[PDB]
RNA sequence: GCCGUCGCUGGCAGUCGGCAGAGCGAGAAAGAGAGUGGCGCGGACGCUACGCCGCGACGAGUAGGAGGGCCGCUGCGGUGAGCCUUGAAGCCUAGGGCGCGGGCCCGGGUGGAGCCGCCGCAGGUGCAGAUCUUGGUGGUAGUAGCAAAUAUUCAAACGAG
RNA sequence: UGGAAUGCGAGUGCCUAGUGGGCCACUUUUGGUAAGCAGAACUGGCGCUGCGGGAUGAACCGAACGCCGGGUUAAGGCGCC
RNA sequence: GGGCCCGGGGGGCCACGCGUCCCCCGCGAGCGCACGGGGUCGGCGGCGAUGUCGGCUACCCACCCGACCCGUCUUGAAAC
RNA sequence: AGGGCGUGAAACCGUUAAGAGGUAAACGGGUGGGGUCCGCGCAGUCCGCCCGGAGGAUUCAACCCGGCGGCGCGGUCCGGC
């Protein structure tokens, strides 16, 4: 609301809070990002290193669906299945491990961050990290690749 | 005249919650009394943390609370946080806890109770621990916010690992000159 | 014979003249309502001797005698008999002033009911 | 002019964008109209499925 | 002495009453502790805790910042069993007052049909200036002036002239 | 035996306006015959600041300011104004 | 002079029960006056209904001291 | 409300009344004198308890009947949610 703003308190004060000496002029310094390599060079260099120049190959017609690859860590792996899935497997005796299909949950690659509970599991995914497969293998599980 | 400076006379600090919440202020009324009429420094700390702002009251996850309540000699002590206790999906086993919080997320509540623990409000901590005895006051990570990734030496200074403010992330967005020796310089 | 307050402390006024705005005696366009002078060279703003004075919190009135009428009471505007009966228990320190736009007919009821309750009316003899 | 730390912004308001602002104050009236044409169409082809 | 600001992140939920017992300012830690054996029917105020109370220090201000306004203007949601032809708004007032102030209340007069308080919402919301806009009015001032091209006079008529 | 005196509560983080013409004095000091001239150092001032005194005055001397009563002072004064 | 002004042969003490051992040789009651946690009188007088009493401010007038016209740019404005 | 007529401001002007007038007027502080009005003043407050005189009554306490309410660790009453 305009009743809570500075303008109401600045009534009666000449200059409206912009000073008597410098005044409020239209566009001192230029419009927009003018002066980056010039009178505004310190601000750009100080706060925006890398701003000017070119780096890396161009790629015409990038299609971001081609590189779709959502990832999940191992510390979140068991949330993709219900709770009773884990407790049932942990307490059963035949040794049967549940199947966690990360593609069904909307992930493609499995990453290695975290630790798994000591419980065998069969994991299905398009991709694995090297540490993900080791950690999955350390609990008695297996990695299954899908296309 | 007295040769003194007045710029520092007025101490900047909260004497009350900015919030207009009536349940919070009823708790501030409660702990204003306990802080004043009891010599328990704990009440003063809790009374102060009730005035604090949302970012000064970070949420405490379940995993962090379990870690700090597992340190030796903290058995049967009530964990106290002036803030929210959020659930942590990365936790597998939830031990029996007694906790006092301003808020507990819906999933954190079920996990604590299903483990056999007890959840309190702050009006119940007073009737159980008037002076705060047998308590373990805990706090969430204050610097666990995206803003603090942007504070410090300006990103364009030597050995500054400050995060820049960019509208986009990618090869074309602030990586050419000033960030690699092949383009002008680096620091 | 008028009703008297519980106590009648001496009222001390630091200042009784009004604060006339600077240069409001020179123009009709400048109403005497106070305005803080803010010109750079303004000699009233700089507190030169012999010039118009500026109001400041130092002139404040004693908290005890503040808003006190010379009768020793403090006024409270009332628009009807019901509003009057909120002063029943503080009738030794607060009086009733009837609002200007209350009909002459209704002033008889408020001025009457106030007499019964021993509440003092600042303007009982108006719109007769 | 830039002032201390801040994002570098490039708003696309260097054309006559006010001449081509499309307000949405007819949105509820559009939603009613679309629905009223779904109902009159459902009546028109019944018992054929309304969906199509 | 009084006003305000700042600090003491000071004190008060103990109004614990005849289902009673009044204290905790005091130089110097921690209990006005609990036990086991050897007639009257009475007692002010308080506490909108966003409230109330105490003590100490201090108070210049342009540019600029911030806080509080029970300062003021227009409209919206609630509320005031609100005000008003027994007189609304507006306007005038050597009437009486309140507030440090922004302002406000009441008395009288004019007026003739509507208006206001409180809790919130919203803003085309506060003028001394801008050679500011439009309109009105002054002093100047009964003043400059009614002076280019030779010129008028007598009698009568109408007619208030 | 918190290892000199004295005094004082400290630390820390975000956001941030105005400014970016200055000028003056003791002392030091460059150019210039010099200048109420141009240019420096230190500190303090005026600017932003009233008040007593210097008759008068941006800066000198004294002293810095909430609204008051009493007392006493500073620098300056006490023929009359 | 210092040693509760060491020890021996008229004037002020914030000395004043005793069993003892021996160094040395836990409650009296009252009453009262006050240089005592910021003023009271348990002290008085005159005047008062037609010309007199009170009314800060406010209207007019007077006098004494003070007092240059504002906004603004400016190192500097009462500025010719 | 008299046909550009609701209200009817300010500037500016006429007149009536009052006051004043040689350092232009105006202004701050301090009193004083005079006016307009206001106190709808002019023998001066009110309240509790007590003492005493005159009186006068839907006459007090205590008891009985009925109704209502508060509380009860009814040391552990019955019924209820
Ligand atoms: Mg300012
Ligand atoms: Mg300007
Ligand atoms: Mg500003
Ligand atoms: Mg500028
Ligand atoms: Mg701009
Ligand atoms: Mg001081
Ligand atoms: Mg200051
Ligand atoms: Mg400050
Ligand atoms: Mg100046
Ligand atoms: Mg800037
Ligand atoms: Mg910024
Ligand atoms: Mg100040
Ligand atoms: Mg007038
Ligand atoms: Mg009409
Ligand atoms: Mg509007
Ligand atoms: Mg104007
Ligand atoms: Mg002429
Ligand atoms: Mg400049
Ligand atoms: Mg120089
Ligand atoms: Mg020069
Ligand atoms: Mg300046
Ligand atoms: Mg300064
Ligand atoms: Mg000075
Ligand atoms: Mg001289
Ligand atoms: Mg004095
Ligand atoms: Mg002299
Ligand atoms: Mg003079
Ligand atoms: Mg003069
Ligand atoms: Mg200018
Ligand atoms: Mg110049
Ligand atoms: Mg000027
Ligand atoms: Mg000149
Ligand atoms: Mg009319
Ligand atoms: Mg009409
Ligand atoms: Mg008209
Ligand atoms: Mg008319
Ligand atoms: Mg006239
Ligand atoms: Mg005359």
């Amino acid at each position: 609301p305009s009743r809570l703003r500075k303008t109401r308190k600045l009534r009666g004060h000449v200059s409206h809070g912009h000073g008597r000496i410098g005044k409020h002029r239209k566009h001192p310094g230029g419009r927009g990002n003018a002066g980056g390599m010039h009178h505004h060079r310190i601000n750009f260099d100080k706060y925006h290193p890398g701003y000017f120049g070119k780096v890396g190959m161009r790629h015409y017609h990038l299609k971001r669906n081609q590189s779709f690859c959502p990832t999940v860590n191992l510390d979140k792996l068991w949330t993709l299945v219900s709770e009773q899935t884990r407790v049932n497997a942990a307490k059963n005796k035949t040794g049967a491990a549940p199947i966690i299909d990360v593609v069904r949950s909307g992930y493609y690659k499995v990453l290695g961050k975290g630790k798994l509970p000591k419980q065998p599991v069969i994991v299905k995914a398009k991709f694995f990290s090297r540490r993900a497969e080791e950690k999955i293998k350390g609990v008695g599980g297996a990695c299954v690749l899908v296309a | 005249g007295v040769d003194i400076r007045h710029n520092k006379d007025r101490k900047v600090r909260r004497k009350e919650p900015k919030s207009q919440d009536i349940y919070l202020r009823l708790l501030v009324k409660l702990y204003r009394f306990l802080a004043r009429r009891t010599n328990s420094t704990f009440n003063q700390v809790v009374l102060k943390r009730l005035f604090m702002s949302r970012t000064n009251r970070p949420p405490l996850s379940l995993s962090r609370m379990i870690r700090k309540m597992k340190l030796p000699g903290r058995e049967n002590k009530t964990a106290v946080v002036v803030g929210t206790v959020t659930d942590d999906v990365r936790v597998q086993e939830v031990p029996k806890l007694k906790v006092c919080a301003l808020r507990v997320t819906s999933r954190a509540r079920s996990r604590i109770l299903k483990a056999g623990g007890k959840i309190l409000t702050f009006d119940q901590l007073a009737l159980d621990s008037p002076k705060g005895r047998g308590t373990v006051l805990l706090s969430g990570p204050r610097k666990g916010r995206e803003v603090y990734r942007h504070f410090g030496k300006a990103p364009g200074t030597p050995h500054s690992h400050t995060k820049p403010y960019v509208r986009s992330k990618g090869r074309k967005f602030e990586r050419a000159r000033g960030r690699r020796a092949s383009r002008g310089y680096k620091n | 014979a008028a009703l008297r307050p519980l106590v009648k402390p001496k009222i001390v006024k630091k200042r009784t003249k009004k604060f006339i705005r600077h240069q409001s005696d020179r123009y009709v366009k400048i109403k005497r309502n106070w305005r803080k002078p803010r010109g750079i060279d303004n000699r009233v703003r700089r507190r030169f001797k012999g010039q118009i004075l500026m109001p400041n919190i130092g002139y404040g009135s004693n908290k005890k005698t503040k808003h006190m009428l010379p009768s020793g009471f403090r006024k409270f505007l009332v628009h009807n008999v019901k509003e009057l009966e909120v002063l029943l228990m503080c009738n030794k320190s607060y009086c009733a002033e009837i609002a200007h736009n209350v009909s002459s007919k209704n002033r008889k009821a408020i001025v009457e009911r106030a007499a019964q309750l021993a509440i003092r009316v600042t303007n009982p003899n108006a719109r007769l | 002019a830039p002032s201390r730390n801040g994002m570098i912004l490039k708003p696309h308001f260097h054309k006559d964008w006010q001449r081509r602002v499309a307000t949405w104050f007819n949105q509820p009236a559009r939603k009613i109209r679309r629905r009223k044409a779904r109902q009159a169409r459902a009546r028109r082809i019944a018992p054929r499925p309304a969906a199509g």
